[PDB]
């Protein structure tokens, strides 16, 4: 009836805490989740590393990103690693997440701030030159504005993370899409979306 | 495929406009002006010379490069050189400049980019793709690691939190020194611009754990150092 089975849980992937709980301290962008997190301090720190050990996927592949852009990607990581409100979208590939509806503002802002940064591919989920241990752009892949490879916010949200996120037409505070970051002062707006979706009325 | 970072210098772009409008009319046939400039614009719009290049430079490097180029460019224009003589010197020169600049870049990358060895240093970089100047966070381990200190009783204890790179880091606030108690509480004992804590004429009661935190304009700290103090009776 109400999917409490699907609430307040952490996915079984390699870094996640087995169950959520509060943290005395989390690093920078992961702070909004310290109330109740699926990430340890270490994990929150690791998320901010260049070529973070969490995925060994390099963001610098077309050169260092603008910091504004880098910030968005880190927040994406904090969210994926820290959110206790992902149950409805957990699925096995050992678990992952599929088509989490990110509010339009989150995808729009992300897209906006990454326009000026450079990448070489539009489907980051695979097809990279992997020889150094980290991905490099494959033979002849041109470094160009993000707005070239991801013409829309939707492209960006969805394809960078192997369709972990769905760009939702829904906007923020509709009760029907999640934010990848939120101001800690203002309290977690994703709790109630979870509830809605667990029942998924 | 990226611009020659040198164009992020205003004097360079103005030197280049001055070249087009002031130098070309008296020194190159009018029928060539158009295509000359297209060729020069493109020399500067792609920098092929580049240790993978990250597309960033500090103000110092940009200036070192720009100053080199501007000097040599004005050397050309001062010489009053014309026609194909001029054309050849100019592009020749530009090529050589790019090479020299390449060197300056590789030097910057290996020597001035994120030179911190622990903690987080914030440093202003200029992105060559768009000339946009912003602050990058240089993250190395969260820690900076423990100091063992043994102090002879009744001498002075000096705890130095300063690391080489701090004076260069941007957006730093204050050095906080905490004492760490056996019951998992802490006391803030000093908070200020001083990078050291001095405690004179020490006794056994001053043994135990201390932590330094160098604060940042951002949320979290730039440097954390732990000190363990043994007092030698
Ligand atoms: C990332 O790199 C490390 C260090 O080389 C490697 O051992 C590890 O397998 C990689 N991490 C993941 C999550 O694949
Ligand atoms: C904890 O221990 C310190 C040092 O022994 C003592 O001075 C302090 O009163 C204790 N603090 C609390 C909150 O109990
Ligand atoms: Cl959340």
């Amino acid at each position: 009836p109400w999917g409490d089975e699907l609430l307040n849980i952490c996915m079984n992937a390699k870094h996640h805490k087995r169950v959520p709980s509060p943290e005395d301290k989390l690093y920078e962008e992961c702070i909004p989740w310290k109330d109740n997190a699926c990430c340890t301090l270490t994990t929150s720190w690791e998320a901010h590393l260049d070529v973070s050990p969490l995925y060994n996927f390099s963001l610098f592949h077309c050169g260092l990103l603008m910091p504004g852009c880098r910030k968005h990607f880190i927040q994406a990581i904090c969210f994926y690693e820290c959110s206790p409100n992902l149950g409805p979208w957990i699925q096995p590939v050992g678990e992952r997440v599929v088509n989490v509806p990110l509010c339009q503002e989150d995808c729009e802002e992300w897209w906006e701030d990454c326009r000026m940064s450079y990448t070489c591919k539009s489907n980051w989920r695979g097809g990279w030159d992997w020889s150094q241990g980290k991905n490099r752009c494959p033979k002849g892949a041109q470094c160009l504005p993000f707005s070239h490879y991801f013409p829309t916010p939707a492209d960006l949200c969805e394809k960078t993370w192997s369709n972990s996120f769905k760009a939702s037409p829904e906007r923020r505070n509709s009760g029907r899409c999640l934010q990848k970051w939120f101001e800690p002062a203002q309290g977690n707006p994703n709790v109630a979306v979870a509830r809605l979706f667990a029942s998924e009325f | 495929r990226s611009p020659w970072c040198v164009i992020c210098d205003p004097s360079v772009v103005l030197a280049l406009k001055s070249l087009e409008k002031d130098y070309l009319p008296g020194h190159l046939d009018a029928k060539h002006h158009k295509a000359m400039m297209e060729r020069v614009e493109n020399a500067v719009k792609d920098f092929q010379e580049l240790d993978a290049y990250m597309g960033v430079v500090d103000e110092a490097t940009l200036q070192k490069g720009s100053w080199s180029l501007l000097k040599d460019l004005k050397r050309i224009t001062d010489s009053d050189v014309k026609g194909d003589l001029f054309v050849k010197e100019l592009f020749w020169m530009l090529h050589l400049q790019k090479e020299t600049f390449a060197t300056y870049v590789a030097r910057f990358q290996k020597e001035a980019y994120c030179p911190n060895k622990c903690g987080v240093m914030l440093q202003t970089l200029i992105w060559c793709k768009n000339c946009k100047k912003e602050v990058h966070a240089c993250r190395k381990s969260y820690d900076c690691g423990e100091r063992n200190v043994e102090v002879p009783q009744m001498e002075d204890m000096i705890l130095d939190c300063e690391l080489n790179w701090h004076q260069a880091s941007e957006g730093l606030t204050d050095y906080s020194f905490y004492r760490v108690w056996g019951n998992n509480t802490e006391t803030l004992v000093s908070k200020g611009k001083e990078a050291t804590l001095t405690k004179p004429m020490v006794g056994p009661e001053d043994a135990g754990s201390y932590r330094c935190e160098l604060g940042s304009v951002n949320s979290s700290p730039a440097t954390i150092i732990n000190f363990h103090v043994t007092v030698l009776p």
